[PDB]
């Protein structure tokens, strides 16, 4: 099944590639784990001081 | 007369004699570290501040 549509699957790749790059940025909360520990880790600290 | 920051520390603080304006920071400081290769090899050290 793989060089039947070689040329469908590269362009569907590459469409996905654009999607998930598109996805990226399309919306500020796509990061929720690495804000969310960032921010835990900055109101320790400054619940410290 | 004074400044704060998040920490509620001093940082900033105006001269009481004239109208210049300081800035307030703690010096170097820190933990210091060792680097050894042991006792049983040999006995030169080095000294690391972090
Ligand atoms: C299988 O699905 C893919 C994607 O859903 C189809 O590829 C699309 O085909 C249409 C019409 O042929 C095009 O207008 C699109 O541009 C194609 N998409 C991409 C990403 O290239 C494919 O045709 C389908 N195959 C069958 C046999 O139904
Ligand atoms: C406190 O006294 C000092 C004395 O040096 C004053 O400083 C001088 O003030 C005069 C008046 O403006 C200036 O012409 C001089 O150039 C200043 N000298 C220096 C070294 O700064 C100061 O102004 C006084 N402060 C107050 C609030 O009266």
């Amino acid at each position: 099944v793989l060089y039947e549509n070689q040329k469908l699957i590269a362009n569907q790749f590459n469409s996905a590639i654009g999607k998930i790059q598109d996805s990226l940025s399309s919306t500020p909360s796509a990061l929720g784990k690495l804000q969310d520990v960032v921010n835990h880790n900055a109101q320790a600290l400054n619940t410290l001081v | 007369q004074f400044g704060r920051d998040i920490a509620d520390t001093t940082d900033a603080v105006r001269d009481p004699q004239t109208l210049e304006i300081l800035d307030i920071t703690p010096c170097s400081f820190g933990g210091v570290s060792v680097i050894t290769p042991g006792t049983n090899t040999s006995n030169q050290v080095a000294v690391l501040y972090q």
